[PDB]
RNA sequence: AGCCAGGAUGUUGGCUUAGAAGCAGCCAUCAUUUAAAGAAAGCGUAAUAGCUCACUGGUCGAGUCGGCCUGCGCGGAAGA
């Protein structure tokens, strides 16, 4: 995955997510669009 | 009206039957034959003419051959032998190009005994009317 | 809450045993038991099961909401019991099953025996095709994510275990 | 048509009307005619609202002081610099 | 990029950049780039913005730029002392009040001043936000 | 919000097209039948495409959507 400050929706089917303290991309139709670390 | 099997449409004209340097091996190649588009082909394609562009159904099961019911010509290949240029866009927009009329295509679109929408004969009519200017043609309606 | 709010029914004699938080619910087939969080409350009366918040328990309705969406599904469990199905793809990926086991032969150097807990059970219509059965829906779900995780399908050819509810895009080469 | 209510000012000078503005509320003031002019106390949130519509600025507007009723037209309006917020107004009696 | 042509002098003191800013309204178009922020603001910086703004709207519509330098910014190079003189000039700037209107622009959708407006500011060391035009 | 449906007609659209049939290209962005369906949303075929979409019927049954002013927080955060 992709990990910088600004991380962002990239396809409409991107999706926002929590997880434990973590802003994450999780895009359930392009492995390039997950990020990390918001 | 069923559902999918068989159907395919690329050819140049009735004028040629069959032919292989524009289309050719890829004219029959799953229970259709590049040698057989002259037997249901022309069983009524020079009987009438042989000068304007018409695809056709494909039909196919396991039958040797194929079913495909034949019918009509576009409206763009009406626009070369019966309303203006053989090319046809140029610079679409950058002036009116070409030019037509509401007389020029009438009966030449009423025709069709096999194909449109709506038993009103002057919507269907219009129909027609957009596939001379798709191109960017000017309205003498 | 939506969730929540919405009732769920218990059938013909399934027997339904709160103790606290501590709930239990058999049937036809089998009989689970779960802990509900705190600021979960239960009510059992007729032949339904309602939730709703506890007073002064922030997380009141979510809870809620999971705690009801679960009781739900251990009454399925207990009566019509999930099934995950997986098939096999690749020449030579075979399994089939011994007992409580599955021998499963994905290309290794060793075949694997993979060990079944509790309350699943298997079998095979095929050389190529396993399906768990069971009453616990979080457990069929791990298991089959598990056999799963011997061999992840793969995008060049899907070869590997994969859900049959599972679809596999696959991606070609790069040039040269 | 355009109602707004306000109550007259009991002090003045900048410490009063930036405290004014510290409590959601902003101070106006009406001239012309032959009376003494009247300083004024609006609510922001209410009047904010009213001029976003660009008839406020059209209209006569009715200023409602102590149960009297003042006619009036938007005059000139002091923004703040860069949030959207008023600071004063200028209201004409007409 | 943007600078005086010529000026009465060659170079200014440090200065102070306190206060509210002069010019504070849509007063040319529809749509203004205001400053939310205090600062300097350099013909480069200006200049970036400005084309990003005017990629993004093509060839439609028209620009203001309601800022500009005129204040000449010294720099002493390594390996000198402290002293001896004044710094040779290197670039202008132009002083930045909260409130300033940067930009305006007109002759496009809306929606579409927000996305350049918006690409632009990318380009700008202070917080800005996006204005409309008021009756008054 | 989910889920059952539909997703059309000139039109396989004229086109500096070897093949394009919506797709880097072509130019405009009109125009038929309908509940509505885009000469256009897409992963993308040798071209038919096969398959979900903007949009619309049904189902469901009460809330739902994101801009504004603001408090406190989160990430952005690597050294002997
Ligand atoms: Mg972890
Ligand atoms: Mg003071
Ligand atoms: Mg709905
Ligand atoms: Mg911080």
């Amino acid at each position: 995955m992709k990990v910088r400050a600004s991380v962002k929706k990239l396809c409409r089917n991107c999706k926002i997510v929590k997880r434990d303290g973590v802003i994450r991309v999780i895009c359930s139709a392009e492995p390039k669009h997950k990020q990390r670390q918001g | 009206a069923k559902k999918v099997q068989a159907y395919v449409k690329l050819q140049v004209a009735a004028g040629m039957a069959n032919p292989s340097p524009p289309v050719g091996p890829a004219l029959g190649q799953q229970g259709v034959n590049i040698m057989e588009f002259c037997k249901a082909f022309n069983a009524k394609t020079d009987s009438i003419e042989k000068g304007l562009p018409i695809p056709v159904v494909i039909t196919v099961y396991a039958d040797r051959s194929f079913t495909f019911v034949t019918k009509t010509p576009p409206a763009a290949v009406l626009l070369k032998k019966a309303a203006g240029i053989k090319s046809g866009s140029g610079k679409p927009n950058k002036d009116k190009v070409g030019k037509i009329s509401r007389a020029q295509l009438q009966e030449i679109a009423q025709t069709k005994a096999a194909d449109m929408t709506g038993a009103d004969i002057e919507a269907m009519t219009r129909s027609i009317e957009g596939t001379a200017r798709s191109m960017g043609l000017v309205v003498e309606d | 809450s939506r969730v929540a709010k919405a009732p769920v029914v218990v059938p013909a004699g399934v027997d339904v045993k709160i103790n606290g938080q501590v709930i239990t619910i058999k049937g036809k087939n089998g009989e689970l038991t779960r802990t509900l969080n705190d600021a979960v409350e239960v009510k059992h009366a007729d032949n339904t099961l309602t939730f709703g918040p506890r007073d002064g328990y922030a997380d009141g309705w979510a809870q809620a909401g999971t705690a009801r969406a679960l009781l739900n599904s251990m009454v399925i469990g207990v009566t019509e019991g999930f099934t995950k199905k997986l098939q096999l793809v690749g020449v030579g990926y075979r399994a089939a099953v011994k007992g409580n086991v599955i021998n499963l032969s994905l290309g290794f150097s060793h075949p694997v025996d993979h060990q079944l807990p509790a309350g699943i059970t298997a079998e095979c219509p095929t050389q190529t095709e396993i399906v768990l059965k069971g009453a616990d829906k979080q457990v069929i779900g791990q298991v089959a994510a598990d056999l799963r995780a011997y061999r992840r399908p793969e995008p060049y050819k899907g070869k590997g275990v994969r859900y049959a509810d599972e679809v596999v895009r696959t991606k070609e080469a790069k040039k040269k | 048509m355009f109602t707004i209510n306000a109550e007259v000012r009991k002090e003045q000078g900048k410490g009063a009307s930036r405290r004014l503005r510290a409590a959601n509320k902003f101070p106006a003031i009406i001239y012309g005619g032959k009376e003494a002019p009247l300083a004024i106390e609006l609510d922001h949130d209410k009047v904010m609202n009213m001029q976003a519509k660009a008839e406020f600025y059209s209209e006569v507007l009715t200023i409602v002081v102590d149960g009297k009723e003042i006619k009036v037209k938007a005059q000139d309006v002091q923004r703040h610099p860069y949030k959207p917020k008023l600071q004063h107004i200028d209201f004409v009696r007409a | 990029m943007l600078q005086p042509k010529r000026t009465k002098f060659r170079k200014m003191h440090k200065g102070r950049n306190r206060g509210l800013a002069q010019g504070t309204d849509v007063s040319f178009g529809s749509f203004g780039l205001k400053a939310v922020g205090r600062g300097r603001l350099t013909a480069r910086q200006i200049e970036a913005a400005r084309r990003a703004m005017t990629r993004a709207v093509k060839r439609q519509g028209k620009i203001w730029i309601r800022v500009f330098p005129d204040k000449p910014i010294t720099e002493k190079p390594l390996a000198v002392r402290m002293g001896k003189g004044k710094g040779n000039v290197e670039y202008w700037v132009a002083l930045i009040q909260p409130g300033k209107v940067l930009y305006e622009m007109d002759g496009v959708p809306e929606e579409l001043a927000r996305e350049a407006f918006k690409l632009a500011a990318a380009k700008l060391p202070i917080k800005t936000t996006f204005v409309t035009k008021t009756v008054m």
